[PDB]
RNA sequence: UUACUAAGUCUCAUGUACUACAU
RNA sequence: GUGUAGUAUCUGUUCUUUUCAGUGUAACAACUGAAAUGACCUCGAGGCUC
């Protein structure tokens, strides 16, 4: 009852945290809240996943109905074992074939997501969408459009697209002070396909470990 | 911090840190927006917290 | 920062979006809603880019551009004293209050005419708790049009609180 | 219990539906769209449609489908007094068919003159002020204004029994009398 | 231009699996 | 293609004494105890009300 309602405001806690936003109403219940605030916003720890106070066991999840069964990595799913055994609703193999796969072949292979130090996975999340996006940060670059967008986008070859005209009055775009793009600041006879413009840098080892062979374990 | 305002749920009231006039009443108060406040519930306390940034 | 995005065909995808925008800026996060209704898309996103400076660029660049499945896109970018007074005279027209309190303190919005009770009453939306305490000071109970008028705060349990002074100055500055 | 009636698949790319909510996805289950919940049988697909549950989300599907001559007349005041207090009375007298022959079409003749009071706060050279005025008007004619020092005189009390035809306002039917058939407007 | 969250408990029915146990 | 006992899981349905205090809870929830009756005012809310 008293040390109930003994508890020091949230706000009173927060003067005493470096980092006060990761504190949060409930850590006023704190029995040690002075303490609890030291280690919750302590440098490198990582705070609880907050599925907890939520009843649900941690997975009702609606997009746990519509998660992939699975999908193979591809180094893998070079071994043909796939057209082998159908897995979805014999197949005689080489021993050099699959032990190169995983030693010759996927050596430096790693899977593309993993995680990071603090990474943790909430009910709701999927990793996949995240993997397409950070690849989709890599492939795609301004100044250059997919054919299929450029179908929907209805703009022929050869045919600047409708923001250069504004970018023309506008100027270049703030983001990419780099950017050329045919016509303007670039050549127009390099224009080619699915490239109107690309990113000129202006900035223009070993590491101690570098290894300068490699040789994996022969089967054989 | 709003109006003496009255809030029937928890999640609610939770969902009022992010708000218009939420962060009216803080940013017109001299309170600057965002993620440092959000536990606000009296004007008072987060105006040392201020003070403090 | 963020940009609201709109008349988006449901066939646009979360990465022709994307390869659209990086075209104008660096795009920070997409959030491109997803029906739980249709299954599909709901026809309007939101791109958030590193800044209000990419984003005004391209909310001045991108509007009224692009042309994805024939239909055009579009993008947008994305507390007060309150007296409550009673006791009206039918003549009363609300432009008149709004002359009648002018001469107190500035408007922030129209008033409003309502009847309780047959009872005519109105509304009266200051831009100074201050001023509104002149209004108060000078019109309360007092005669307009052959009839008795009342002045007070208006119920939010009514304005005029300590922190009430305290917060609409702030507003106020 | 399904009455006949084929649900198509959800990916067979869509015959008008009954209600063309309920379909069947990749599985054999039965499923609502809008609802996003799935039935085993058709006869929990009509306890889904017979719930609240649906129809609460139907609702929220069609919100989101909807989303002057200037003339002086001649004034005679006089101090009065009745009983218990004193009151002021004003005799306004107006022109004898002298130039009301030229306009007789019926815009507004029938509308006696009007009183107002009026707070000298607020005149057209803005210099003195601090009084209230009686002031009386007639379409053709000039206004007219009585200086008023006197905080309240003949500020009567429910007079009349409360009959509700306010004209312009308590203070004009309360105390004034227009003799249209000789032209004198009386106030008091 | 809609800036992304709903079921819970009870009651009386329906849907579907299952576990010991016997011919 | 059966019967005995028993279990789990959907879905449908529905909101249990208005309040107070204690336990309880991260807060809830839940549990434990009691019970106002009367009068009035403005638009279910409100009372330094009696």
């Amino acid at each position: 009852k008293r040390r109930k309602t003994e508890k020091p405001s949230l706000s009173q806690l927060k003067s005493q945290v470096p980092y006060p936003q990761i504190i949060e109403w409930y850590d006023c219940d704190a029995r040690y809240p002075g303490l609890l605030a030291s280690i919750k916003c302590t440098k490198n720890v990582i705070p609880v996943p907050s599925h907890w106070q939520s009843k649900k066991e941690y997975l009702s999840g609606r997009s746990l109905l519509g998660k992939r069964p699975f999908e193979l990595p591809d180094i893998i799913k070079k071994t043909n074992i796939e057209q082998m055994r159908s897995t979805l609703p014999a197949l005689d193999l080489d021993y050099k074939k699959l032990h190169d796969v995983f030693f010759k072949i996927g050596a430096n292979w790693k899977p593309d997501h993993l995680l990071c130090f603090g990474d943790v996975y909430y009910e709701n999340r999927n990793l996949f969408e995240e993997t397409n996006w950070k690849r989709m940060v890599d492939h795609k670059r301004p100044g250059r459009i997919s054919q299929e967008l450029r179908a929907i986008m209805n703009l022929p070859e050869g045919q600047l697209p409708p923001w250069c005209m504004k970018m023309k009055d506008i100027g270049l775009p703030t983001g990419y002070p780099d950017l050329k793009i045919a016509g303007l600041n670039w050549d127009i006879t390099n224009l080619k396909g699915d490239v109107y413009g690309k990113i000129i840098p202006n900035h223009h080892r070993n590491y101690f470990g570098a290894l300068i062979s490699f040789e994996t374990p022969e089967f054989e | 911090i709003c109006s003496n305002k009255v809030y029937n749920g928890r999640r609610t009231f939770e969902r009022h840190f992010n708000e218009e006039r939420h962060i009216y009443h803080l940013r017109c108060l001299g309170i600057e927006p965002s993620s440092v406040f959000k536990g606000i519930t009296k004007i008072k306390e987060a105006q040392e917290l201020w003070k403090n940034m | 920062n963020t940009v609201y995005v709109g008349n988006i065909d449901p066939r646009i995808t979360k990465e022709q979006l994307y390869e659209l925008f990086i075209q104008i800026n660096p795009v920070l996060r997409i959030k491109y809603p997803k029906d739980k209704v249709l299954q599909a898309y709901q026809g309007y996103a939101f791109i958030e880019f590193y800044n209000q400076g990419d984003a005004q660029y391209a909310i001045k660049i991108m509007n009224n551009t692009v042309r994805l499945y024939d239909r055009l896109i579009k993008v947008r970018q994305v507390p007060i004293a309150k007296l409550f007074i009673k006791n009206l005279a039918d003549s009363i027209d609300s432009d008149q209050l709004v002359k009648i309190f002018n001469k107190f303190g500035k408007l922030i919005r129209e008033p409003e005419i309502f009847y309780l009770s047959k009872l005519k009453c109105a509304y009266v939306y200051f831009e100074d708790f201050e001023k509104a305490d002149l209004a108060i000071k000078s019109l309360n109970n007092q005669l307009v049009a052959n009839n008795r008028i009342t002045v007070d705060y208006a119920f939010k349990n009514g304005k005029g609180n300590a922190k009430y002074g305290d917060d609409v100055d702030r507003l106020l500055n | 219990l399904s009455k006949g009636e084929n649900v198509p698949y959800t990916f067979q790319d869509e015959q008008v539906r009954s209600n063309p909510y309920i379909y069947k996805n990749h599985s054999g289950k039965l499923v609502c769209k809008l609802c996003n919940t799935m039935h085993m049988s058709w006869s929990s697909v009509e306890r889904h449609l017979g719930g609240k549950k649906h129809g609460l989300n139907v609702l929220r599907r069609g919100i989101s489908i909807e989303k002057x001559x200037x003339x002086x007349x001649x004034x005679x005041x006089x101090x009065x007094x009745x009983x218990g207090s004193v009151g002021l009375a004003i005799q306004v007298n107006y022109s004898s068919e002298v130039k009301e022959n030229s306009v007789d079409s019926d815009d507004k003749a029938k509308v006696p003159p009007l009183i107002r009071i009026v707070s000298g706060l607020e005149l057209s050279d803005t210099k003195q002020k601090g009084k209230k005025f009686l002031v009386i008007a007639y379409e053709p004619f000039e206004n007219i204004a009585i200086e008023l020092p006197p905080n309240e005189i003949l500020f009567s009390e429910n007079n009349d029994m409360d009959n509700n035809n306010d004209g312009v306002d308590e203070l004009n039917k309360k105390c004034t009398f227009w003799d249209a058939i000789s032209k004198l407007y009386y106030v008091q």
